[PDB]
């Protein structure tokens, strides 16, 4: 999920 | 942290991490959906960037974090669009050049019956004058409760944000009873904006060309 | 709607419904047995609900929220055995299931809430109340709308008294209230989930269809 | 629709 790493960035 | 602000520096946080009102690019079903789908597509990114200044969101899991942003992703979009959509009555303002109306509701097959719960939100919002600090608070409650069942530290952020609701309704005139009524009639309305995210969540798998993220979205509510 | 918050939880409290009793085939045959016999026991109980008779729209508010207070009655029951569902005094069921394990999951969670909370009786049939008048509200006319918000306020009031007269403060009253109501937002999210599986007597069916 | 008889 591509989603783990938005919300890292 | 979050458990350590004032009311008014709960409220400020919040307004300060607002997302952009995005534009949509300058009907019928599939030009419909395009035009929805980039833009919700674009309003994601922004939305995800919003969460983590949302207080008490980075002190989760990430894991916790992205199952709250999964869950709650189309009811703060429709929050949102139900929020920007009031001072244009009988029409929704999904972009400020992409106003539509019922009738133009109609191309997407199922979609007209999400418009009309749509409208009247929008409607409900205009009866009870919603003002923004309350509005920034609604969207907020949204992300953290709308995932937490399915904590202990949520809960507490939660009850902040309550506080946070009743500061600004106590600082407006309103007595204590009206303080419970509002409250109360507010987070009804969240009942109802999680009735029209699962009905609109069962729509877009009825349809399901969605991106990447969007797709990875509404799988999680496969 | 002009009862005495004292008087408002009286009359809920007294037009309680009863408590009644009842492979992968056959335990749906039962909860759908079940159900259909709690739906005529729960229509009784929407007319002794305050205001509700001063409507037409009361086939739209039970079609709109029957399975959200079939489920919120379920969660009631089961509050008090923890890890498991009690459908009925003769029917505990645990987590040990096709599709519905996540929805009996959601009901644990749901219990298991209610519990930590220490629910007390005359919240629950205020909240259930609550669930009768708001859950189809917004889909209607306008002139019951507002008469349904003036019960809906009544009822508010109602809960507060209740958590006043526990020694909570002010704020406690506050978040306590907040609490509560953001379980409605649950239990409408398993409602919707459920009525999704769903798609078997004709009244069942009735109910059922409204929500295609 | 059943559930209009029965509410009367
Ligand atoms: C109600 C409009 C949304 C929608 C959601 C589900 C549908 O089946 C049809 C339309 C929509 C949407 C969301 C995801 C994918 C397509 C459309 C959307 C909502 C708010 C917003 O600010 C931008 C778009
Ligand atoms: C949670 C179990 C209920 C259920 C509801 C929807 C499903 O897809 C699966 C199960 C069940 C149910 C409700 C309606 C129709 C069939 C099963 C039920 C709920 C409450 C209650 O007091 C008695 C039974």
């Amino acid at each position: 999920k591509i989603l783990h790493r938005l919300l890292q960035d | 942290l979050a458990l350590s602000l004032t009311a008014d520096q709960m409220v400020s946080a919040l307004l300060d991490a607002e997302p952009p009102i995005l534009y949509s690019e300058y009907f019928s079903e599939a030009s419909m959906m395009g035009l929805l789908t980039n833009l919700a597509d674009r309003e994601l990114v922004h939305m995800i960037n919003w969460a983590k200044r949302v207080p008490g969101f980075v002190d989760l899991t990430l894991h916790d974090q992205v199952h709250l942003l999964e869950c709650a992703w189309l009811e703060i979009l429709m929050i949102g669009l139900v929020w920007r959509s009031m001072e244009h009555p009988g029409k929704l303002l999904f972009a400020p050049n992409l106003l539509l109306d019922r009738n133009q509701g109609k191309c997407v097959e199922g979609m007209v019956e999400i418009f009309d719960m749509l409208l009247a939100t929008s409607s409900r919002f205009r009866m009870m004058n919603l003002q923004g600090e309350e509005f920034v608070c609604l969207k907020s409650i949204i992300l953290l409760n709308s995932g937490v069942y399915t904590k202990d530290h949520i809960h507490r952020v939660l009850d902040k944000i309550t506080d946070t609701l009743i500061h600004l309704m106590a600082k407006a005139g309103l007595t204590l009873q009206q303080q419970h009524q509002r409250l109360a009639q507010l987070l009804l309305i969240l009942s109802h904006i999680r009735h029209m995210s699962n009905k609109g969540m069962e729509h877009l798998y009825s349809m399901k060309p969605l991106s990447d993220l969007l797709l990875e979205m509404l799988d999680a509510h496969r």
